[PDB]
């Protein structure tokens, strides 16, 4: 089991729009390799 | 109060709540991103829109998402780019590729584009990445250049199960990444 | 496995979330799907498409969906046509107007439809609603004419709460509302 | 309080497209009335 884990403050806020869309991208350029997604979960709670 | 959930433990060939672009699509129960061929570039976004802040109130939201991404390269020295899970504007197109993750178009911080990802970073660019060279993970806010990196060794071809959550109450994002190995 | 959840207390004046047509929009705080006037007709869909069964495996969802509605007529008895919860192809768009809730074209069963809707009808249309002329609650499946009905006493202006769930074990569809007293 | 219930047996699988999409309908006609939604919740679960 190797683990890694980072954090920061990001003010969402102040960032993106009230709207957003969510998703994955992935890029090769002069070297490569395949990139994949075997599963995905999300969960999102804006209160008030 | 507003919340939106889903999962997806299996991929269909014809996964109408994702929205493909560029070379992505869903194959073999997997969605696959890009296959190992150069210079491409491949995304999937969910399908309807998320309401993360709250222009009357202030309030933003609080969300968590957990994934299993695998990359699979022809061997261990030669990798690249990379593969990032973004938060962006509503309609949005692939952007810049190669280094760039197809989500950014610069090192510098422009506000216009108004996104922010989490990198895993394959491939050393000279002009804007960690000068130790190691492949990292990032966070990304309106630009390539991370706020933040941690030095991460890729398994080739392993399952690493992610989890990337976000706190509204302090606004810090949180990223692991775990192998089983 | 497959899941898709949504939860909207409080509606805004953008619900990018949401498709609208016909006269349907969002103002204060709420879901408006046709104001106090003559001959017209408003739906609101959820934007994401909902994957409800699979020819693959053979499988049926499960699902359940709570909602509060409102009924304003200027007159306790002057009222119509009514309002309907509705599972659709998902490039559905309205239908005939009228008696016809916009989801429906005939009386008559047309397998084409491909739509299942419970209806909460307030006005009696001779050619098909139940003899007694009771407002009522009804299952539609691919026509007007629903397959079974149950008498309902409208409370003009009253918020009612609504769940219609389905069993995948049993392909029961179960309606259920209920008026603060 | 006053409730009412309905029921019945429904074969989805045989009426509804394997992808759909859900929704309210209101219509007036000559006679009429304010349809309004105040909360609305959704869950579907598919087996696999
Ligand atoms: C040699 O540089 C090229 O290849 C690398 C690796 O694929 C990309 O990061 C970069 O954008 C592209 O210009
Ligand atoms: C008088 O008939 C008209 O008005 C009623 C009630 O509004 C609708 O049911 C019907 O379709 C329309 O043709
Ligand atoms: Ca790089
Ligand atoms: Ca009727
Ligand atoms: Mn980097
Ligand atoms: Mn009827």
């Amino acid at each position: 089991v190797t683990s890694y884990t980072l954090s920061d403050v990001v003010s969402l806020k102040d960032v993106v729009p009230e709207w957003v869309r969510i998703g994955f991208s992935a890029t090769t350029g002069a070297e490569y390799a395949a990139h994949e997604v075997l599963s995905w979960s999300f969960h999102s709670e804006l209160s008030g | 109060t507003e919340t939106t959930s889903f999962l997806i433990t299996k991929f269909s060939p014809d996964q109408q709540n994702l929205i493909f672009q560029g070379d992505g699509y869903t194959t073999k129960e997997k969605l696959t991103l890009t296959k190992a061929v150069k210079n491409t570039v491949g995304r999937a976004l969910y399908s309807s829109p998320i309401h993360i802040w709250d222009r009357e109130t202030g309030n933003v939201a609080n969300f968590v998402t957990s994934f299993t991404f695998v990359i699979n390269a022809p061997n261990s020295y030669n990798v690249a780019d990379g593969f990032t899970f973004f938060i962006a504007p509503v309609d949005t197109k692939p952007q810049t590729g190669g280094g760039y993750l197809g989500v950014f178009n610069s090192a510098e911080y422009d506000k216009t584009t108004q996104t922010v990802a989490v990198e895993f970073d394959t491939f050393y660019n000279a002009a804007w990445d960690p000068s130790n060279r190691d492949r990292h993970i990032g966070i990304d806010v309106n630009s390539i250049k991370s706020v933040n990196t941690k030095s991460w060794k890729l398994q080739n071809g392993e399952e690493a199960n992610v989890v990337i959550a976000f706190n509204a109450a302090t606004n810090v994002l949180t990223v692991s990444l775990t192998y089983p190995n």
